[PDB]
């Protein structure tokens, strides 16, 4: 639940289910300066591009 | 060398496809109404950021026009039949003229806040979008700069720099301050009507919209297998010179661009059917435009030489408009058909039609003889140019990224089926152009039958893998559904 | 096909001319002073209103871009040798690349407005001054829009569309909206300084400025008997594409341009004695400049490969700053000598100068070998243009149109030839250029003398017809002397 | 008299005496506007294409 959370918020959507894990990081529209603001929100409760989907990030919480 | 247009998209005033502005066209129907006078594009607030992975954030404060054009290529390139997938790192060039910033004014009254108003990336983002290695630039000539952008496109593919070129235009009124300043400036009509070429002519109406072609070189294309829908001989681009005002254009560099550039195309008089007017509805240019006209193509005519303008209809769409002209002029090209001209009740008196050998095209008529035709971009400070284009010498699968997305899709492709085009499509090549014309999408639906009429209940019932082995000619297919939702600054 | 440089103009912070910006390089100076940081031109608000037939009203509300435009562009016709008059109905082509309406932003928070506030305008008012027939558009590529544009009008000679072209851009910073901005995106250097290849780069500086250049085609230059300034061998223009980000630069699309470009002007590797970087001194943009470099043309050679960056002096101008980095490499190709690169102690740890052949010039030396340069200006957006040039293979009669202007006319003459540069050119070479390189006035002051020092006392004292049967090689003589008066809108 | 005033306020000009009856109206900085302007506020007290000159004018008052 921390990657449907605590990332819609960040790419600016309304509810949490619109996001979809099975799309790469870029293609969601994320550049250096979102990859370094989740990193500093996720890090309270270069990893991005070790795992650049989001399922990937999902399992290692 | 000619050029072969392989596909074409435009969004125009109740207008949203070639198609659809066929139908307004034809019909005589005119699009300028009230302000919500002028055309308008029924809402510029929505976008599918999700499509083209964009964040809700950076399409917010994104210009409206950057994401049409973007639209618009799209369609563009699923039109002509080539899977935009294919075109990754390859030597494809955009040029896109825009000369409006309505959404930078606005705004002015973040971090991609700079990048969502700068004019360049109208183009830029393409080639971040397809991939493509070609040149990138953004063209401002006035009102001619799509036709200016053409040019240089067909330029480039002449010289080889380009393999597959995308040549076009935008124009989105959206601020009020550009409105203030054009009225201020005096030219505006009282009335919000576009009198090209009649005595009633005080001004013109605005209006707005976009529009994006195809560009390939002929050998290739033909080499390719693909269908041309017109073939550009020649291009010519210049400028008034010593006129009278920077304002007041100058008869004698029209006279000498059309010269030159009917020299180069190769087609003498008597050769061609139909020329594209600016038809801006000023009572100073059109007597100009038709004066040169009738020194350069009215004379030595055994018959009167039709013409035309686009501007009646939707309005003048300033540096999109040139575009949008062509365009009218390839459909004219496909249907060998010609549309009637609104707002024309009686000969302008400073024009005289009879000595200039011209006459206005006021009703449909069939095209009969190749067919031959002219189009005309003339900027407000100088630019003039003109482009000569001639006439060319079982189960099926659907794709989207959203469940939504596939129901429309499914719908858009039933109406499609529906309608006397796609019931002059046989079944086995719309399949055919399905499984290998259009991309492969993540969520994917299959359907089977044995006619049209079971294919197409069941793609209604469900709108609410190498298949070329399996498998004719490539025939058009309706483009993507796009799933728009609002984005705006606040 | 080869195109040769005839003649230049550029106004740049601390220099007004290629002799001061000569003199400024040369030095080790730096033009980049606090906010009257960054570079500025000392003053934007005066122009000579009277020169060009422009009324006060209307030159209030003008861009003073396109003021600064047409004036250097009379500059470069004056310094080539080439009257203006001459050029009446003439197919010559404008092409500047503008991409910044500051101008615009200030004055939105008449009918001259329009025409004043328009980016088209800036070249087309050239044609309108100029007279001439030739295409004349505005390029939007980001900070390359000055490369691309020199392309585009190479590219135009060489099809023979226009006979003279000029080429160049213009960037001037006025309104606040745009700092701020730029410090939101967050690329502004903390210290205001240019780091080019440096272990301290932090960002960039601003500067505001402008340039042009005259293009010909080398076969009309010999035939013309002009004297050529440069040789441009080839140039070409492409896109990153599939970039990691929209704003990231990409290293193949760099390194395959720089190989097809030196393809195309057909030198090899260890014939190239200096490249113009990019020089934006960030940490990311340098590394990959460097790399791509060293892969390109550091392998393969017995020395070092000698760069630098012209953003070390006076900062970055943006979408002009290309061709003036351009002009740098003609004034290295014109007096055979490198000039020091500021902001440079150390290497920058990312980037591995020896292994990667390339060394900084720091250091005032002689160019032993033709000598050849390469400039390359990348956009932002990803648009990236290399061009490769190499160096090129007794009355006295005075006019203008005011006695104050003939008054600085004599004592910016007589100044001239107290300088070395004017001794170097004889007393017959220089009447000769004044009587037909000159054009004619109104208000005309005639001197005699018998040597030198006699024609200067007397030009210094008054400073407070066929002649070509009484007289050569043609000589560089001072521009015309403007008189500035204030022109703001309020 | 008519002529050095009535006319630089037109242009913008401080001074009546910057004005020079050498020059065309065209090579002053007048388009159809500011001609139309000029002929109506000298007409309280096509013409100038007629006479583009401003000596010319001033023989006629
Ligand atoms: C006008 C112009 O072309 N200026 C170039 C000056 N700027 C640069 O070269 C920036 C190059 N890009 C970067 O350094 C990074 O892409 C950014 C801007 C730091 C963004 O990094 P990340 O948030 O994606
Ligand atoms: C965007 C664009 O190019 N629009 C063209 C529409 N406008 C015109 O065609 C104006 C042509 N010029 C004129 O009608 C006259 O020059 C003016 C504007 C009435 C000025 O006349 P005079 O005051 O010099």
């Amino acid at each position: 639940e921390t990657v449907r959370q605590l990332t819609a918020h960040v790419l600016g959507l309304t509810a949490a289910a619109d996001v979809e894990m099975t799309r790469s990081f870029k293609d969601l529209g994320f550049d250096s300066l979102m990859s370094v603001e989740l990193r500093d929100r996720l890090c309270a409760a270069t990893l991005l591009y070790d795992h650049p989907s989001p399922a990937e990030t999902a399992e290692f919480v | 060398e000619p050029i072969a247009v392989i596909g074409l998209s435009c969004r125009l005033p109740k207008a949203s496809g070639p198609q659809e502005l066929w139908q307004l066209l034809d019909d005589g129907a005119s699009a300028v109404t009230r302000v919500p006078w002028g055309g308008f594009l029924d809402r510029v607030d929505t976008f599918d950021a999700g499509f083209f992975g964009i964040s809700p954030r950076e399409a917010a404060a994104m210009d409206p026009q950057q994401r049409l054009v973007l639209e618009l290529s799209w369609e563009a390139l699923e039109g002509a039949g080539l899977v935009p997938a294919t075109l990754r790192d390859t030597g494809l060039g955009v040029f896109v003229g825009a000369a409006r910033d309505d959404y930078a004014t606005l705004y002015r009254r973040d971090h991609h806040a700079m990048t969502g108003l700068h004019r360049s990336l109208i183009a830029n983002r393409i080639s971040y979008a397809l991939g493509a290695h070609g040149p990138s630039m953004v063209v401002d000539t006035g009102c001619s700069s799509s036709l200016v952008a053409v040019h240089l496109a067909c330029e480039s593919l002449r010289r080889g720099e380009s393999d597959i070129a995308l040549a076009g235009g935008v124009n989105l009124n959206i601020a009020a301050e550009s409105a203030r300043e054009t009225a201020a400036f005096g030219g505006l009509s009282p009335d919000g009507q576009c009198f090209t070429f009649d005595a009633r002519a005080n001004g013109f109406v605005r209006g707005e919209g976009g529009g994006l072609v195809v560009l390939k070189t002929l050998r290739r294309a033909l080499a390719d297998g693909d269908l041309v829908h017109g073939v550009i001989l020649a291009s010519a681009v210049n400028n008034d010179g010593p006129s009278d005002t920077l304002t007041t254009p100058s008869r004698r560099a029209q006279e000498s661009l059309l010269t030159r550039v009917y020299r180069r195309a190769g087609v003498t008089p008597t050769e061609v059917g139909y020329v594209e007017l600016h038809g801006t509805g000023t009572k100073v240019g059109d007597p100009i435009e038709a004066a040169a006209l009738g020194a350069v193509l009215g004379t030595g005519r055994d018959t009167p030489l039709p013409v035309g303008s686009i501007k009646t209809n939707i309005g003048h769409l300033e540096g999109a408009a040139g575009i949008a002209g062509l365009i009218k002029a390839l459909l004219q090209l496909r249907r060998r058909r010609l549309v009637p001209s609104l707002n024309f009740s009686t000969p302008n008196p400073d024009i005289p039609l009879d000595a200039l050998n011209l006459r206005v095209q006021q009703e449909s008529a069939p095209w009969a003889t190749t067919l031959v035709a002219g189009v005309s971009s003339f900027g407000m400070g100088g630019t003039n140019c003109h482009v000569v284009v001639s006439a060319a010498p079982l189960p099926w699968v659907v794709s989207a990224r959203s469940p939504q997305a596939l129901r429309d899709q499914a719908g858009r492709l039933a109406a499609w089926a529906d309608s006397p085009a796609g019931r002059e499509a046989s079944p086995v090549d719309i399949g055919w152009s399905l499984a290998t014309s259009r991309t492969h999408f993540e969520y994917r639906a299959v359907v089977s039958g044995s006619d049209r009429d079971e294919l197409v209940a069941s793609l209604r019932a469900l709108a609410s893998v190498d298949w070329t082995a399996y498998f004719a000619a490539r025939v058009e297919l309706p483009t993507y559904a796009f799933q728009r939702s609002r984005h705006w600054l606040e």
